[PDB]
RNA sequence: GCUAAACCUAGCCCCAAACCCCCACCUUACUACCAAACCUUAGCCAAACCAUUUACAUAAAGUAUAGGCGAUA
RNA sequence: GCUACCUAAGAACAGCUAAGAGCACACCCGUCUAUGUAGCAAAAUAGUGGGAAGAUUUAUAGGUAGAGGCGACAAACCUA
RNA sequence: CCUCCGCAUAAGCCUGCGUCAGCAACUGACAAUUAACAGCCCAAUAUCUACAAUCAACCAACAAGUCAUUA
RNA sequence: GCCUGUUUACCAAAAACAUCACCUCUAGCAUCACCAGUAUUAGAGGCACCGCCUGCCCAGUGACACAUGUUUAACGGCC
RNA sequence: UUAAUUUAUUAAUGCAAACACCUGCAUUAAAAAUUUCGGUUGGGGCG
């Protein structure tokens, strides 16, 4: 096959990027994921999930300004164009985030807590324990790889010596280092859950082909599996 | 999170043949031939420069040999 | 000339010159009505307009 | 409607069956060798 | 669907009919706007002598005598071309006699041909 | 019909016709030899004859080798005399069950060595049996200079043999510069493997790489016949001057 | 290493002939895997004031992991060849 | 008496002997010109099924051997 | 190069009433009847029909290959 | 007297009802389609490209979109 | 059978398949699919919009956990 | 498929080997692979 991935832009850019659909196919051209393909055309907004990065020849905590909260076709949560200093970047928006809002992107772990606003980012040692957080890193500098969908939120259950313990929306606990950045509040586009697809065509507009008609018999996997809660996983 | 996947970056050249690690011997490559041969070593070519000047194959100097490069950045 | 490898030209090189012309020419009669100032030839394939 | 099948285009013919594709893989190289050993006039499209 | 016919320029679609041409030669290059630049020096100048007072007609009269074929080997052309110069400069640096070891600075090179025909 | 010569001779005939006929004879001898490696994947028998238990009569035995597959990763490093065994098993070690095929791959270790002759630490993918042979040879330089080309069975190992042999042959003072005594200690230590500089350059080349080397030797920009004919003519007039 | 053995015995070929093999002489039987043998110590000579493995000039028996992995790369020990044991017995006669 | 019939030599086969053979063309082959190769064959079939198995000079000799100790090798 | 699904970048959808809306062309399909059955056709013709701004239809190039692909499962389609 | 066809371009085909000669377009010879349309393009290295389309204005959305530079 | 749609090219267009909706299971994660996504997500299935509802059961199987137990909108059974 | 023989294959462990990966040897599954489906019978199936 001749599959060259579209994910090739090296430099970060504010602009939408023409992206190529996969159809569920591999680089070898065979289907690996069923039920993908044929939706409305989309362009990719590059999101800076590493929420605290400084620009060139600047450092420390820095304020930023929300220019426009914008729909994103590539995910469930809508996004905000956020400009600061000499750079615009797309970040993912929290619940009540308006145009003209101002956000503190911080790095200093205070000796006290930081009674933060709805949409700013802080290291996990700088929060009151029991606040609703989102966009949680796994390592310091890793980037936000957790709790990123629409309306979700995680809660900070307890923080120990060099340690925070997040509760993911799957209600599995996570042990992260104290000095990684998360944002407070819940993610925007709430009531994405209470959304009626209405017809099969609107399900086809999203790039979601219908299921196969092959009648499968349900085996032992298909009960009501009440499991005990999984043990708390650490990244220390 | 670096942008750009591994499969679309510049492909890494294959590792050098273990002939080149030995100091005493001069390697035997397909530079004596003028084409690839898979059962000979791959030679190391000197960095070739076009001697003359050609307009449709001009390659500009990097952004310090340009004779007006101010370190103090202007905003235009 | 035809069936001859032409020497490659780089910028600033000498004029490419043919001394003994390989290809011939023949002027045929026009089978259709044509203007009085027009001569029709049968160029052999490798011979351009210039 | 059946039997129309062959629906011609020269791009799909050269890129499906042409010489450069037959020499792209060693299986097609062996195809060209069977054509020359049989003695055919056209080894490829 | 043909195989036997020669793949000529008259045959493909527009993109195929454009690229392939006849046995002509390139005269210039394409630039933006598809604008063709014709390079003057790539055009062959037909160097044509003056045909005035020239007394060789395209045929030879039948009264000319028959002789033998002696093709010009390298020993003949060395002999009549160089050998009396060697004999006259020997009875009293090989570049003195018309020999050039290298010919990179030469205009009309013998190997490889940079002249035409 | 038939051929004049049989087919398995044809490659040997290729070592007589053209560029291979101008190869030096000590190289072509080193390709014409057919000797067997040391048994690696099978116990060799003791003697040629063997008295079997079923009828008590002595019968001659040989030691048929196991076909060993060498992937090109074995030519990147120094394995032993070993590679993958491509074979078959019976399923429960009785033959009346299913026959089913198995590849026994050797266990690899990316180790590091120091060649005192070539004066360099190499990083070599190696086997445990190779390390045992290095200990049995008392050094990797002795192990590469002692093993025969067939037995050692690596492209890189024959490259190391060619480099060490050229280092010992020329007595190169680039081994340890500004220290000739240490070079004389090394060069006296491996004195036993002294080989002429003609013969050492052809050690461990493949046949095609030796055709390339022989072709690069005897290629010349051809002589213009002006120099030849001037030689003939001044020599001819010196023959005239003696008349 | 892996030492295998043929199930089906090969009919013997002669003095100047190689044994031609059928597809049943490809059926092998694992007689020994050398890695599962009781491993052996190797003899060395330390050349410094090393740990309890030995002192200067002594030939000893070391595990192959410590011997190959630490001593021989770091120049602490030399192999127990017959050639250097002469030099170190002659070192012991200089005492 | 129409259709037709006939024909003899192109060639071929098996041996022996002897070791053979200007220009454009891997891009859409027949186009003047720009930044990487090696990896057990399997199965049909015979065993009246099939499942281990099943062939790929002379003479010793179809001997020693091997083998659902059987087909067979 | 058909067909099943996909990729890229394209295109078409009159008029009338007022949205995977209705009537209705073009276009896509093929319910039912009849003709045809070595036929015009190795599946067509005539009429009737279902849809026709959408999960539409379609041109072009590319991808998936047989121990497989592909499938809104008919165990379909993968050059009659 | 029919026309639901026609004329072009695309794709395909490759001289296949032009002249001369030999149920009631085949052979030989000769001749032609002429670029303005359409193919055949682009000097690097950094740096820019948040605001659909629908007469684009009110509106009204969602499936979130076909179009650009600078040193 | 909710609907529009899909299918056996060339004997079946259907009540079959799909489908909004609902339910069950699996998964705490980056650089070639899923996805440049992160549990309101993704994938594997069942049933078929919405409205009133979905009763009882772990004996057996299979899964889950090895607290001999949990599981039915799992296979299935309900004198 | 709960027919027979397998587990070459993947994925898990376990033990060696080596100081997690790889390799060897066992075990468990999942995916499969090979092969078969006796006879009489007032036709065959049932008995
Ligand atoms: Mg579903
Ligand atoms: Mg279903
Ligand atoms: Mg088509
Ligand atoms: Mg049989
Ligand atoms: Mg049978
Ligand atoms: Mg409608
Ligand atoms: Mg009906
Ligand atoms: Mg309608
Ligand atoms: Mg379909
Ligand atoms: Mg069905
Ligand atoms: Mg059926
Ligand atoms: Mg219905
Ligand atoms: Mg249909
Ligand atoms: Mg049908
Ligand atoms: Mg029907
Ligand atoms: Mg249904
Ligand atoms: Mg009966």
């Amino acid at each position: 096959a001749n599959f060259v991935s579209w994910k090739s832009r090296t430099k970060y850019t504010i602009t939408p990027v023409k992206m190529r659909k996969s159809g569920g196919r591999d680089h070898t051209g065979r289907i690996r994921v069923h039920g993908i393909g044929g939706g409305h055309k989309q362009r990719y907004r590059m999101i800076d999930f590493l929420r605290f990065r400084p620009e060139e020849t600047k450092s420390g905590p820095f304020e930023e300004k929300v220019i426009q909260v914008r729909y994103d076709p590539c995910r469930s949560a809508d996004i905000a164009l956020v400009a600061g200093g000499s750079r615009k970047r797309w970040i993912i928006a929290t619940e009540n985030m308006q145009a003209g809002d101002t956000i503190l992107n911080s790095n200093h772990i205070g000796r006290m807590a930081v009674a933060a606003r709805e949409g700013d980012a802080h290291p996990l040692g700088a929060l009151p324990v029991g606040t609703l957080i989102n966009n949680v890193e796994s390592e310091p500098g890793r980037g936000a790889q957790y709790i990123r969908a629409a309306g979700t939120c995680g809660v900070l259950l307890r923080k120990v010596n060099g340690t925070a313990i997040i509760q993911l929306p799957s209600k599995r606990q996570m042990q992260v280092l104290e000095t990684c950045v998360a944002t407070v509040g819940r993610v925007s586009n709430v009531d994405h859950n209470k959304r009626v697809i209405g017809k099969a065509g609107r399900n086809r507009w999203l790039g979601k082909r219908p299921n196969s008609g092959r009648w499968h018999r349900k085996g032992g996997w298909a009960g009501r599996k009440i499991r005990p809660l999984p043990p708390m996983k650490s990244y220390v | 999170y670096e942008w750009g996947v591994r499969s679309t970056r510049k492909s890494e050249p294959p590792p050098l043949d273990r002939v080149y690690e030995i100091p005493g011997l001069e390697p035997i490559t397909f530079a004596g031939k003028m084409h690839f041969v898979p059962w000979l070593a791959r030679p190391i070519f000197p960095p070739w420069d076009r001697g003359y000047k050609d307009p449709r194959f001009y390659r500009s100097p990097p952004l310090h040999e340009h004779p007006l490069y101010k370190d103090q950045a202007c905003y235009i | 000339a035809r069936n001859v490898v032409y020497p490659l030209y780089r910028l600033g090189g000498p004029q490419l010159r043919v001394f003994r012309t390989n290809f011939f020419i023949q002027l045929v009669r026009p089978g259709v009505a044509q203007p009085e100032d027009t001569v029709q030839f049968r160029i052999p394939m490798e011979m351009t307009r210039v | 409607a059946r039997g129309n099948e062959y629906q011609p285009s020269n791009i799909k013919r050269k890129n499906k069956h042409g010489w450069v594709r037959r020499l792209s893989t060693p299986a097609g190289v062996q195809v060209i060798l069977r054509r020359m050993l049989k003695g055919r006039k056209s080894l490829s499209h | 669907a043909d195989r036997m016919s020669k793949w000529t320029s008259k045959r493909g679609p527009r993109s195929f009919r454009g690229r392939k041409g006849r046995g002509a030669k390139g005269i210039g290059f394409l630039t933006s706007g598809w604008r063709f630049v014709q390079i003057k020096e790539m055009v062959p100048e037909f160097v044509v002598p003056d045909l005035t007072g020239f007394k060789l007609k395209p045929y030879v009269s039948y009264l000319a005598p028959e002789s033998e074929e002696t093709p010009l080997t390298a020993a003949q052309l060395f002999s009549e071309a160089v050998a009396p110069a060697i004999e006259k400069d020997f009875k009293d640096n090989l570049e003195k006699y018309g020999f050039e070891p290298t010919q990179e600075g030469k205009l009309f090179q013998l190997y490889p041909r940079n002249f035409l025909r | 019909p038939l051929h004049k010569y049989p087919v398995w001779l044809w490659k040997r005939l290729q070592l007589r016709e053209g560029i291979c006929s101008r190869l030096p004879g000590h190289y072509l001898r080193s390709l014409e030899e057919e000797r067997t490696p040391t048994p690696v994947h099978y116990r060799p028998h003791g003697a040629k004859f063997k008295i079997n238990p079923k009828n008590g009569q002595r019968e001659r035995v040989e030691d048929v080798p196991i076909p060993i597959y060498f992937p090109p990763e074995s030519q990147r490093g120094l394995w032993g005399g070993e590679g993958w065994i491509l074979g078959q098993i019976y399923a429960n070690n009785d033959k009346l069950s299913k026959r089913l095929k198995k590849v026994w791959k050797p266990q690899l270790f990316e180790r590091e060595f120091y060649s005192e002759i070539l004066d360099k630490k190499f990083t070599v993918t190696v086997t445990m049996r190779t390390l045992d042979l290095i200990d049995e040879a008392y050094g990797l330089d002795f192990y590469i200079l002692k093993t025969p080309k067939e037995d050692l069975c690596s492209k890189f190992g024959m490259d190391l043999k060619r480099g060490m042999l050229l280092r010992l042959a020329r007595q190169d003072p680039q081994l340890h510069p500004e220290d000739p005594e240490r070079r004389a200690a090394i060069y006296d230590k491996y004195k036993e493997f002294a080989i002429p500089e003609e013969e050492a350059e052809w050690v461990g080349l493949t046949l095609e790489e030796a055709i390339e080397k022989q072709r690069l030797l005897e290629e010349k920009d051809p002589v213009p016949l002006f120099k030849i004919y001037v030689a003939e003519l001044i020599q001819q007039l010196q023959q005239q001057a003696l008349s | 290493t892996v030492i295998v053995e043929r199930w089906w015995k090969v009919p013997l070929a002669g003095e100047g002939r190689k044994p031609r093999l059928h597809r049943r002489h490809r059926v092998y039987k694992l007689v020994e895997d050398t890695k599962h043998r009781p491993k052996e110590n190797l003899e060395l000579i330390l050349t410094q004031s090393v740990e309890n493995v030995g002192v200067r000039g002594d030939l000893v028996s070391v595990k192959k992991s410590l011997g190959r992995n630490r001593l021989l790369p770091q120049g602490l020990a030399v192999y127990a060849s017959p050639e250097n044991k002469k030099l170190f017995e002659e070192e012991k006669l200089l005492r």
